[PDB]
């Protein structure tokens, strides 16, 4: 008989320790793999891949129209679009993006926020993306906004472009749920010059926007996510 | 060192330290390549 | 002067050439390849019809016009008939086979709208009774005609409501299934080629279809003025590398 | 490892920015493409973020309840919660089954671990030590029909006996039939015109029986068991997007009608920050 | 290691002792600069002062009380302590408190213990035996409403059940957002006219939450729980004055008014004894 | 399974003994160090800067 | 003496475990073994021999 | 180990599936014998149907 | 590592691996190959 | 011996063994030696 002391701790079960259990089936042997194309090792793995940004939240109702950023012919100076990026919240929150950071603490590292645009071949456009970074207000201009990160975007062949918000901040990393001290700034979209359709053509033209993560990335301290709750068991 | 005679026994895995995020974000069947044209 | 735009694609005894694609997707960066022995379990030598079940069939066309919802299809049952590839599928007990998806829709240089074309593995409907309500069989196996997401909701069949996939997921998350966008004013064609996807080796063919094709509108189209405001869409869809495996009698299914 | 290299000025003819998404690729640009940056470092390896780390805790997954008490003259020991099953399965608590249905097939073997407290509302001279028996009873073997039938004998059936207060853990391995378990299936059983549709045709694995050993005191007793389950050796293909309606049933994908809409409306414009 | 050396008469032209204190230096003058010594050893390492051991030993951080009663027709189970919440923080008992302000800056990781003793205060039968089941919510995760809510799945967020009258005990890394944990802060979290000053504004860290898990017996059973916490791996910059007047609030350096003169006067002369 | 004797002591909680823990947080990566002026290791590094006395304590 | 902490599943018995245990008769010694024709080792030795089947299960 | 090797078409003066079961034997007929068959292995072994474990809990 | 000085005390056996069903299902006295005629 | 995976779970880090006030003591540009003049 080995002599031995317990210490503090003996017989509790935190969820989140690693230990050796008994197997209840002794000596089972399991169905061999298979081979399974899609095979997903780390989270950071899937939110490099770009999702849909409902942009378009003014609706009512959830509708497919909430995806569609609207562009009308020729205006100039005025404003497009404008977001805070509060990636756990708003727009961004239902989002692959918003939906996986929802599921830790603190997010630190580059985002990319791409707008394809759909509008007729014969058309053109030029637009800027400005991302002002934590400190100011969101602009309420071009001239306030094209003095922060920007990009003049001219709309041709190649039919998307993908600003990159670049990680801009003292401390190392943010909170996922938003917060002031750790907030990571705005970003707005006006008319360079202006969108101008082809003859015999008419309305509204649509951009598409979407939202990934830089391979720069970094998630850390998983918890529960608000997106999802009960309120009695669900049976067969 | 393991106390059980059976895998299931043991404890959790160990980092992939795989990832490879091309199946997900690049499966085009001609390479695209980052600075070149999209559509030729 | 190749370009990721012009393509030709040659299976069996059919080709298909665009003339305005752009790239091709290939699911989870595999091609569909034949089924391995150490992958194997049921004993049987399987069949390999080959070019008599691997060339191109081209459903019936869709209409897009502006009030379109959007269109889906179930593999291996949008197939269920066509030529040997169908007889082959009721008169084996297993089967197995990827396929070359290829939707087209061309326009003109005043059009817009844009489509968004996705393969989804494994995607199982949900009822729009709520609940715990089944969806029948014939719901799910609408053969070529495929499901209209704009037709009324029926008894027993599965719920049409776009923003959410037919399952209790968001539309914008879509992208992270392999995927291609038809952009009037870029593409006309999309192309996507199937690997084989199961956690099982070889299945039926016709109790489990292995992946649902989407085709649905996301920009609205928008024609020029004065056009008629509609333009048809067609899927076409090839077999490869089908095997089947314990043939027989030849299954009665269901209506 | 470099987060950001050090990237000057451009003027090319060579713009890593412009792409085409009807591809469907998600084109690799990083700050340095589009701005002037200077080096970092990454410092964090993504480990937190493997999935084996990310299905490894313990989650509750079934609460049940079985009571102690004189089983003279009930006809239904089931009914009485003489003892009670639990249809095992995992999809029935939504916390964990979101996580899990981020994939389409998971394979992984079980770490059970079962908590069991007791609870005397009425009257008791004192709180009695309970043993609960929990069987694994699997598709094709008998049954329990009373509290303490032959079958309770367990002589083939793998079975813990463990006290109320305490927990019993042990681990399973992955007893799927097929190379991993289908967090969907959009199949039947077979060509049926009214078989059932889904997972719960697929995911059948039986059930387990939980019981007191202990013969009845004068007052009675509730036990109430709390199954958590962590998953160890995941394996985890083919993402798919995340769950946006609430849940309505295990093994369907159904949601609630009038629902509400999921994605917030802004208040204020599209302009709006 | 010497402590003195051995030293005799001085008449030089070289005066150690006489000093300029307004340069801000501290010279190092020893008793050998100004009598004569004789050799003695140190026999002492200073190992008890070390900022390790200084800081590495428990301390209670918090007390708090849940109990275990019926809940029903509770409308506020936070509100009837049915279970109850820490919004974690260290700063909220002064012994520790002191010790830590004696640095600016400080990054350790955290050792728990939880002990959790039960009363009965009004006619029990007898004493029952109750799980706690501490749970960890951080910021932005789902604060539990009821004492049985589906956020008690705690699928992804930490959480221990042990016993009452028992202790548990776990270890946290040091989950600051910066690089060491700020005692002090002189800043704000934007530039409002209106915004909080101070560390509150950044220690943010979330909260915890402790519930009994038995349900009710017939009596009444009050739960008192007592967070210990202790630090391990520390590194501490910049030492600072020690606190000197009484501490009034968490986080702010505020000091209660009319507070008495801390220099004890004394009791005759400058000259006395 | 190998046999035991537990101890006087058993189950104590010394506020002052120092063990190992499981960690709550498996896999976490802290924020990474960057230099700051002014560590202190020892309390005997500080007392050897000299403060002022409130000699003159009489008021 | 070494510290320890016990875990979740203390004291539990699980009829499938496979631990030592103390012999209750110390030192004894069992009966020679002779040999005995057919040894069975697996039950998939046994499942390969045939047997008949009640098919006209009609009475 | 193999579960099955891969067999084609026969036609032989060598039937393995006629047998005399008045012997007492049971033949080791296999898939193979009758019908035409593709390689696949065992991935098994027959641990837990070893009587130790069949007897051992 | 054996804690007990008996050999009853010790865990499991460790798996046969003996497997020869020939005894139950070929017990026969001339040996039969398959393919061969049964009786001749 | 460490039982545990993480770094946080290990025990107390054992004596800096550091030691050097003058940073704290002696943060003068020009450096004074003892016995010299202090303001030359
Ligand atoms: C005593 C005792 C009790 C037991 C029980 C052993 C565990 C058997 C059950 C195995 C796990 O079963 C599963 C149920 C569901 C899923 C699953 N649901 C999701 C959609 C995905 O996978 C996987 C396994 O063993 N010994
Ligand atoms: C179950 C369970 C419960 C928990 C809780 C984990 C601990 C998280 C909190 C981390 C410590 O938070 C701090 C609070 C304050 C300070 C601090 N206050 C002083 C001024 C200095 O530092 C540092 C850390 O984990 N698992």
């Amino acid at each position: 008989g080995l002599p031995t002391t317990t210490l503090p701790g003996s017989g509790q079960f935190l969820t989140t320790d690693d230990r050796q259990s008994p197997s209840a089936l002794p000596n089972y042997e399991p169905t061999p793999r298979i081979h399974i194309p899609g095979k997903v090792h780390n989270l950071l793995e899937i939110i490099q891949v770009d999702t849909l940004i409902p942009m378009n939240n003014t609706h009512t109702k959830d509708e497919v129209n909430s995806y569609l950023i609207p562009l009308n012919a020729n205006r100039q100076n005025e404003q497009v679009f404008g977001t805070n990026l509060f990636i756990g919240d708003g727009v961004f929150k239902t989002t692959l993006l918003g939906e996986i950071v929802q599921y830790y603490t603190h997010w630190s590292g580059s985002l990319r926020f791409s707008l394809m645009y759909t509008g007729p071949a014969l058309s053109s456009a030029k637009l800027i993306l400005a991302y002002t970074p934590p400190g100011a207000r969101g602009p309420q201009d071009r001239r306030e906004a094209m003095l922060g990160t920007h990009v003049v975007w001219d709309i041709g062949l190649q039919s998307t472009i993908v600003m990159t918000i670049p990680w801009t901040s003292g401390v190392q990393f943010r909170y996922t749920d938003p917060d002031t001290y750790t907030s990571a700034g705005f970003l707005s979209c006006w008319y360079q010059t202006s969108l101008i359709l082809p003859p015999e053509t008419t309305g509204q033209v649509y951009l598409l926007s979407f939202i990934s993560a830089c391979p720069d990335f970094k998630l850390r301290l998983m918890k529960d996510t608000q997106t999802i709750s009960q309120t009695v068991a669900l049976t067969e | 060192i393991n106390y059980y005679k059976d895998a299931a026994s043991t404890s959790s895995a160990g980092q992939s330290l795989s990832m490879d995020p091309s199946k997900f974000t690049e499966p085009v069947k001609d390479l695209m390549l980052k600075g070149a044209p999209a559509l030729n | 002067g190749y370009s990721d735009r012009v393509q030709q694609i040659t299976l069996g005894n059919s080709t298909i050439t665009t003339q305005e694609a752009a790239n091709a997707v290939v699911c989870y960066a595999e091609w569909p390849e034949y089924l391995p022995d150490v992958d194997a379990s049921d004993v049987n030598k399987t069949s390999k019809p080959d070019t008599s079940v691997c060339r191109f069939y081209t459903l019936d066309s869709k209409t897009w016009t502006t009030g379109s919802k959007g269109w889906c299809w179930k593999l291996p049952d949008a197939l269920k008939d066509m030529g040997v590839f169908g007889q082959n599928m009721f008169f084996h007990s297993l089967g197995r086979s990827g396929y070359t998806v290829h939707v087209q829709c061309n326009a003109t240089k005043f059009h817009s709208g844009c489509l968004l074309v996705v393969v989804i593995p494994e995607h199982q409907l949900a009822s729009h009774e709520g609940g715990n309500v089944s969806v029948k069989y014939t719901f799910t196996h609408p053969g070529e005609r495929g499901i209209d997401l704009s037709s009324a909701n029926e008894v027993g069949g599965p719920v049409k409501d776009v923003l959410y996939n037919m399952n209790g997921t968001l539309l914008g998350n879509l992208l992270i299934f392999p995927h291609q966008f038809i952009n009037l004013r870029t593409n006309n064609t999309a192309t996507i080629v199937i690997p084989y996807i199961n956690s099982v080796p070889i299945d039926s063919m016709t109790r489990h279809n292995n992946v649902s094709l989407m085709v649905i509108p996301i920009a609205p189209l928008t024609v020029p003025t004065g056009a008629t405001p509609s333009l048809p869409i067609t899927v076409t869809i090839a077999p490869m590398c089908t095997e089947f495996s314990g043939i027989r009698s030849k299954s009665i299914v269901p209506q | 490892t470099v987060a950001s290299i050090s990237s000057g000025p451009k003027h090319t003819q060579k713009v890593p920015i412009l792409t085409a998404n009807e591809t469907g690729a998600t084109m690799p640009v990083l700050p340095s493409d589009s701005i002037e940056t200077r080096t970092t470092y990454m410092h964090f390896n993504g480990s937190e973020t493997d999935v084996e780390c990310f299905l490894g805790r313990a989650a509750c997954v079934h609460v049940t309840e079985i009571q102690n008490k004189d089983a003279t003259g009930i006809d239904n020991h089931r009914e009485a919660k003489l003892f009670n099953d639990w249809k095992i399965n995992l999809s029935s608590l939504v916390q964990l089954r979101k996580k899990l249905e981020l994939f389409t097939y998971v394979r992984f073997d079980s770490e059970y671990t079962i908590l069991a407290t007791a609870s005397q509302p009425d009257s008791a001279n004192y709180s009695s030590n309970l043993v609960v028996q929990a069987m694994y009873v699997p598709p094709g073997a008998p049954n329990p029909k009373e509290w303490d039938d032959y079958t309770w004998q367990s002589a083939s059936n793998p079975s813990v006996f463990f006290k109320v207060g305490d927990t019993s853990r042990f681990s399973v391995p992955y007893v799927g039939l097929a190379s991993a378990y289908n967090c969907f299936y959009d199949g039947y059983s077979h060509d049926d015109a009214e078989t059932q549709y889904g997972i719960t045709v697929l995911n059948h694995m039986g059930s387990m029986a939980f019981r007191i050993v202990n013969e009845h005191d004068e007052h009675k007793t509730l036990v109430k068991i709390r199954v958590y389950h962590r998953a160890k050796h995941v394996e985890a293909w083919i993402p798919r997007a995340p769950r946006a309606l609430p849940y309505t049933s295990i093994g369907r994908t159904n949601y609630p009608k009038n629902t509400e809409p999921v994605i917030k409306k802004r208040k204020g414009d599209i302009k709006s920050y």
